[PDB]
């Protein structure tokens, strides 16, 4: 046995197992147990391989923690040309042992940075939403064309158009996988002359010596001269390895430390910012504890016992405006869809029925009509047709549940009185069967959600006493004899039915008093307090959070009450209708043609209606409602509800509406599909006969208690909860929408106030399809990262994605809108894309991507300078003396009897094919293959040269010998051949090899060249010679080693917007996730 | 260790205490099998409304009669095949009543031609060809 | 969806044959109706109405509603019948006569069981129900509110025909659906 927690578990050597769960040292999702009796449930995952007498959870909770054990890095560094070179020192030599010399970076020729997410990363669940990006040698253009190039007329090409929503997007996958938690992992003390002393992590796997050299460039001696040499000796030696540690221990491993390893410095700020959010959305057990207790209404008490430990970690704790916009969305996935809501009425009513004490059976109704029997001469009788209109056969009341179950939910669907239930035709008081249908409809009217029921209930008997007696009417057009069921919308409520003293009791006396009852008889309404407010969000709006309006009021529940307790709203209800209906019965004024005096059996069977033993008013005052609170915390579908008003037609609602655009807009109207209903919400139609009888005939068990039914009904249900991982849900679908809102009004022109660090790359103004599109690009995004198969914002993708704000809004028939804007707090998604643009503005190259423009013209020459960074006189600026711009009104005419052809300067002037162009690129994307066939035979030989102004492209690099003769032109042509209309190639560049001793020289010929500084990627060159001679020079970069090199720079400094910083201080956690556990006592 | 993912992505002396006994002298009043089948019919999430939503590809996805259908499965799940609780034919006329249909896109109109082709006719109606 | 043809449209030999071929429209998806037996009951129906009038009512009918009519024996009949098998009969009706039909001895020389007998009318028993009488109009209404309509004649427009009784006692909706009979509701 545990005793903890009571568990009599028949195993005692894994005893340590569920003491853990406690969270005791000698999956699994919630372990709740009983007090009075041995029968303990287990919650297991949904999806797991067998299942063992556990249960499993129905929702697509989101896997919010994830671990890593490799490296905090996503910047890895490629050698490109390799090259060996003779070293004077071989290796290092220790007694009679030798040890190869390992160098922390790539010896080679040309060693430059690219980005490679999770490139050392061992973990998992991987978020899988990798990033990859291959060697500016290879081509790298598959990845600006994942999003709107469906319809390219050339593959292998981009869009320029939509590079800036594709690198959008791309940056918001670099985000996504890296939201994991760095996870603590054993040293081992190091004794190398060189580092002597330090602790040096080691990774999980067969062996770890090349993970040493790799994370840590100072442990590296200085055995050659060399770059990688003179900057390890430029390095300090005292920060490596382990910085602190902590202070807490179980056993002998501490609980969190934090290393110098090589990281970058954005992958651990997204890193420390997504722990932050976690540890400030973390709980604890004891006021969990507190929520149970208090949504179990008293009826039952929790307990959860604990051990005192911090690591202690499970993310419950959220706001209340998470779960106000996740209701938002809920409701707007509806959409007028009968079949999304259909199951979850059905089935709430089949719970209610299994909860519910009361069990409803006719047969009191037939015992108390057996003894009513009527002469073997006489035609017609009252109490055969009662029998035959009440059917106490039937063994269906679904209805009666499925009206309780819809108490809850107005505003989205409406319950009322299925039509044919009313009487036929017309109906007529003269008849037996039309009076009963009207019996049955009255009484059944009011448990019904509709706010006209009591017009209903006026206007079914005003319809039947048509032609016998008269009320005044108004338009002349609206005759007295028009149907009950049209009455369906406030606006037809009559002045007669509004003020009692236009009805004449001298000419209405039974409408003038069937109206002074439904005035002052009809049920009112009340509220009950449900859920807990504090450790639990209340996802519900338009209402306080801690209370449920019901039609019906409620009273402390007792068992001990009289059945004909006429203070009971619904027993005075019955009372007063079968009064008034004996009182029309009375004179027979009303029923001509009826030979035989039928009066002494209507009042004796009225009477016997009017007093029955039936429990089912008192139980829906006392305990449905408890009930209805219990469940309500606990559903999958929070409820949803709208202020009840009863005979005042100034407060009744008419519409329910939801707005995508902020208030200060004046933007086009775009109604939601729920304001498209006659009534509030969804018509749901009900059987008035199954009502009518349910309230009628229901009756306790003759040995109930209370305390004991609640008592063994709450625990199972508790048991099976699914709140938390509604929470989780619920925290991700806000992240999501404000990471959409932001997204779509980077590209899409709206007055959302955001920061836009990235303009410089072309795009165009998206419509509604392209921000659709866009819109579920990024669903499914952050879908496949999270793992949830469910829905997640697409009711947002409906319509006009372009929204700025979420808000819900109802009117009531006056005119009065209530509006409920909730406030959204600050995200961890949002800003940390935004904080990875901010970092890509000023590092583009290392993504793959160049800033500025290139410039086309022959250069022959002989020199070495990079075309990445050409010399100051070989670009020509706007400002250039004796340049042409150009722009779309570009018309190119022929030179007749041997004349230089002219094309038109955007001033309007024509120029020959010679000089220096300004030219946009939309110009050449619009008219190659003419502006190919003359300006590709130009160039080649001529003067021409011209100046592609683009903002951004992606290049690839071509690497050729410098002692050998090259020619470009090949691949200038080929990349100005294949530039269609819808996209283009990356531009290719032919950049020199970087040289050591001294190399002939060799002409080349050179096309395109970058106009800005384009090459900040190049790690080294030449990393294992003393220097350089021929060819670009380039030295280990010592601003990104900052705090190696930096004397008086403490360990947390880092240069987050300018320039990336690798070997960081990143910090590594070791946390436990122990299940839900409570032992669910009892009250006496 | 490792966690399977569900949703595929990116695919290319010691004694015994008297107080122990198992004894299950008690039978629930409600039914814990009963109420505990109850709930795990009604936890089950809300079903999914995709219609009239946007593809990878842009189409609108939607299918190109609701509430009889959720008469017919109202009716299935009771055992009578006539129905007492009907979304259907009920007296409230809501004839204005609209549905996310896959007929329109985001734009307003119509998805008589899918978005793609529509897309594809219009950047394929001028395109430059090599010199005869 | 629902699409019309002027043609007669079974299921299985027009499945067979097509017409879409057959009309030039190059088509599973398409599911086929049956429409031969609301032809025979047009020729039927159009002796004791009027053209017009059945053709009105019967463009408002929709194809997409299943439903099926149900012949009830004539009245002497339906007593008959219920008297001999008396499980079938249904609660809605009155106890004294449900009571009176579950017992032995049953003649001619009973009283109260008369006056129970021609006091007793088909309005309750059962509700839709398609009299003699009724108009076209109605009995279309009919079949689109409900799976079930009653009626007393032979000379109906609709869905099927079912006898409720023996026979002594009487003297696949898929993404497009094709029909040959248009409907406007
Ligand atoms: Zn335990």
């Amino acid at each position: 046995q545990c005793h903890v927690c009571s568990a009599v578990l028949f195993s005692p050597l894994d005893l340590d197992a569920h003491v853990a769960s406690h969270g005791l040292h000698g999956r699994h999702i919630t372990e709740f147990i009983s007090s009075w009796q041995n029968h303990p449930i287990v919650q297991v995952s949904a999806d797991v391989e067998n299942r063992k007498t556990a249960q499993l959870l129905h929702a697509d909770t989101p896997r919010l923690v994830t671990w890593d054990a490799g490296l905090c890095t996503s910047f890895k560094i490629v050698p490109i040309v390799p090259a060996q070179v003779p070293q004077d020192v071989l290796a290092y030599t220790f007694f009679t042992s030798s040890y190869a010399i390992q160098s922390p970076f790539p010896e080679a020729a040309v060693s430059r940075i690219v980005v490679h997410t999770r490139w050392a990363s061992n973990v998992d669940f991987d978020r899988d939403s990798s990033v990859i990006m291959a060697p500016p040698t290879e081509n790298n253009i598959h990845l600006f064309k994942q999003l709107l190039n469906t319809e390219t007329l050339s593959v292998r090409g981009a869009n320029p158009l939509m590079f800036r929503a594709n690198v959008l997007h791309m940056l918001l996958e670099f985000v996504l996988d890296n939201l994991y938690l760095n996870r603590h992992t054993g040293f081992s003390q190091d004794h190398t002359p060189f580092t002597e002393g330090a602790n040096l992590r080691s990774l999980p796997g067969p062996d770890a010596e090349k993970w040493y050299s790799i994370m840590y460039p100072t442990r590296m001696g200085t055995p050659n001269v060399s770059k990688i040499c003179n900057f390890v000796a430029s390095c300090v030696r005292n920060r490596v390895g382990r910085f602190d540690r902590a202070q807490m221990m179980n056993g002998a491993m501490s609980e969190w430390v934090d290393v110098f390893e090589t990281s970058d410095a954005l992958t651990v700020s997204i890193r420390g910012r997504w722990m932050a959010r976690l540890a400030r959305m973390n709980i604890n057990p004891t006021e969990i504890e507190w929520a149970l207790t208090e949504c179990a209404q008293g009826y039952v008490t929790v307990t959860s016992p604990y051990a005192p430990s911090v690591n202690r970690l499970m993310p419950y704790r959220i706001s209340n405006a998470e779960r106000q916009i996740s209701q938002i969305i809920r409701v707007m996935n509806i959409g007028n869809n009968a079949t999304v809501i259909q199951p979850v009425l059905q089935d709430i009513s089949v719970l209610l029925q299994r909860i519910s004490p009361l069990q409803i059976d006719p047969t009191i109704i037939s015992n108390t009509m057996s003894t009513v029997s009527e002469s073997t001469t006489q035609t017609l009788s009252p109490a055969s047709s009662i029998l035959g209109k009440l059917r106490p056969s039937n063994s269906d009341f679904s209805s009666f549940r499925v009206a309780l179950a819809g108490w809850l939910y107005n505003g989205v669907v409406t319950t009322v009185i299925d039509d044919s239930s009313y009487p036929k035709d017309g109906g007529s008081v003269t008849s037996l069967e039309n009076l009963w249908d009207f019996f049955i409809l009255a009484l059944a009217l009011p448990l019904t959600t509709d706010p006209c029921a009591p017009v209903k209930a006026f206007m079914t008997l005003a319809n039947m006493m048509v032609g016998f007696e008269t009320i005044p009417m108004d338009n002349q057009i609206y005759t007295q004899s028009r149907r009950a069921s049209a009455f369906s919308t406030p606006h037809t409520w009559p002045r007669c039915f509004m003020n009692i003293q236009l009805i004449s009791p001298i000419d209405a006396p039974i409408l003038r008093q069937w109206a002074e009852i439904i005035h002052r008889y009809w049920p009112n309404p009340s509220q009950i307090r449900y859920g807990t407010p504090n450790v639990f969000g209340s996802a519900n709006l338009f209402t306080p959070p801690e209370v449920l309006l019901l039609p019906i009021d409620h009273q402390p529940a007792n068992v001990t009450t009289p059945t004909l307790d006429f203070t009971n709203e619904l027993t005075n209800w019955r009372a007063r209708v079968c009064e008034l209906m004996k009182n029309l019965v009375d004179n027979q004024r009303y029923q001509p043609g009826w030979t035989q005096s039928l009066v002494s059996s209507m009042r004796g069977t009225l009477g016997k209606l009017k007093l029955i033993k039936s429990m089912t008013p008192m139980y829906l005052q006392q305990l449905a409602p408890v009930e209805l609170a219990v469940i309500a915390p606990m559903l999958p579908f929070p409820p949803f509800q709208v202020p009840y008003v009863r005979l005042d037609r100034d407060r009744v609602p008419t519409m329910v509406g939801v707005t995508r655009q902020s208030r200060d807009t004046i933007t086009q109207p775009a109604l939601s599909l729920s304001t498209t209903n006659t009534t509030v919400g969804v018509p749901l139609a009900l059987d008035a006969r199954a009502i009518t009888v349910a309230l009628l005939s229901g009756k306790y068990p003759p040995d109930l208690v209370t305390n004991v039914w609640y008592a063994d009904a709450i625990y199972p249900m508790y048991a099976d909860t699914e709140v938390f991982s509604n929470l989780q849900r619920d925290v991700i679908t806000c992240e999501a929408v404000q990471t959409l809102v932001t997204l779509v009004a980077q590209i899409s022109e709206t007055q959302y106030p955001v920061d836009r660090y990235l303009d410089w790359i072309p795009s165009l103004r998206a419509s509604a399809a392209t921000a659709a599109t866009f819109a579920e690009w990024v669903n499914t995004s952050m879908k496949t990262a999270f793992d949830l198969s469910d829905m997640l914002l697409e009711p947002l993708l409906s319509g006009d994605p372009r929204m700025t704000q979420l808000a819900i809004q109802y009117q009531q028939y006056n005119g009065r809108t209530f509006n409920v804007i909730p406030e959204m707090p600050g995200s961890v998604i949002a800003d940390c894309v935004q904080l990875t643009a901010e970092v890509f503005n000023h590092e583009y190259n290392l993504f793959g991507i160049a800033r500025g423009d290139i410039i086309i013209g022959r250069v022959q020459s002989t020199h070495l300078w990079s075309p990445l960074a050409p010399p100051p006189d070989l670009v020509f600026d706007r400002d250039t003396p004796g340049v042409h711009i150009f722009g779309r009104d570009c018309r190119i005419s022929f030179g007749m009897n041997g004349a230089a052809p002219m094309i038109r300067d955007e001033t309007g002037m024509m120029v020959p094919f010679e000089g220096n162009w300004i030219f946009p690129l939309a110009l050449w994307q619009m008219n190659t293959r003419y502006f190919n066939q003359q300006f590709d035979a130009w160039i080649k030989t001529g003067e021409l040269r011209i100046r592609i102004e683009m903002g951004a492209y992606p290049y690839m690099l071509h690497y050729y010998d410098p002692r050998q003769y090259a020619n470009a032109w090949n691949l200038t042509s080929a990349w100005l051949e294949e530039i269609t209309p819808t996209s283009i190639p990356s531009v290719p560049f032919m950049v020199p090899i970087s040289s050591d001793h001294d190399i002939s020289s060799a002409p080349a010929v050179q096309y395109i060249i970058s106009t800005e500084y384009n090459d900040r990627s190049l790690f080294c060159t030449n990393s294992s010679s003393p220097q350089t001679i021929a060819g670009p020079d380039k030295h280990i970069p010592v601003e990104r080693y900052n705090i190696l090199t930096n004397p008086d720079a403490p360990p947390t400094q880092i240069q987050l917007p300018e320039v990336v910083d690798l070997y960081n201080v990143v910090t590594r956690y070791a946390y436990e996730t122990p299940p839900i556990t409570a032992v669910v006592m009892g009250v006496p | 260790k490792r966690i399977p993912r569900k949703t595929k992505g990116k695919s290319s002396p010691a004694t015994a205490e008297p107080g122990t006994s198992n004894c299950e002298h008690y039978k629930a009043r409600p039914g814990i099998a009963s109420v505990q089948k109850a709930t795990e019919s009604a936890e089950l999430p809300m079903k999914n409304n995709d219609e009239g939503t946007p593809d990878k590809r842009g189409n609108t996805k939607g299918a190109l009669d609701e509430a009889d259908d959720a008469t017919k499965k109202q009716a299935k799940d009771t055992e009578k095949a006539k129905a007492q609780v009907t979304y259907s034919d009920t007296g409230i006329n809501n004839a204005n009543e609209l549905s996310r249909s896959g007929n329109v896109d985001n734009e307003g109109g119509s998805n008589q031609k899918p978005m793609s082709t529509r897309i594809a006719e219009a950047t394929s109606a001028i395109v430059s060809k090599h010199p005869a | 969806a629902y699409i019309a043809v002027p043609a007669v449209v079974d299921s299985r030999s027009s499945e067979a044959i097509g017409l879409l071929e057959s009309f030039g429209v190059d088509a599973n998806d398409v599911s086929y109706q049956d429409h031969d037996y609301v032809v025979d009951q047009l020729q039927y129906m159009l002796d004791g109405y009027e053209a017009g009038d059945v053709i009105d009512a019967l463009v408002y009918r929709n194809w997409l509603h299943h439903s099926v009519y149900c012949l009830l024996p004539p009245k002497s009949q339906l007593l008959e019948y219920w008297k001999s098998n008396p499980s079938v009969i249904p609660d809605n009706v009155d106890r004294r006569l449900r009571k009176r039909l579950m017992l032995k001895k049953d003649l001619r020389k009973d009283d109260e069981y008369n006056q129970l007998a021609r006091a007793f009318k088909i309005s309750d028993v059962y509700a839709p129900l398609i009299s003699s009488t009724t108009s076209p109009m109605t009995m279309i209404q009919n079949l689109n509110q409900g799976e079930i309509v009653y009626t007393t004649t032979d000379r109906v427009i609709g869905a099927r025909v079912l006898l409720y009784a023996p026979r002594k006692y009487y003297a696949p909706h898929s993404r497009f659906n094709v029909g040959t009979f248009p409907s406007i509701a």
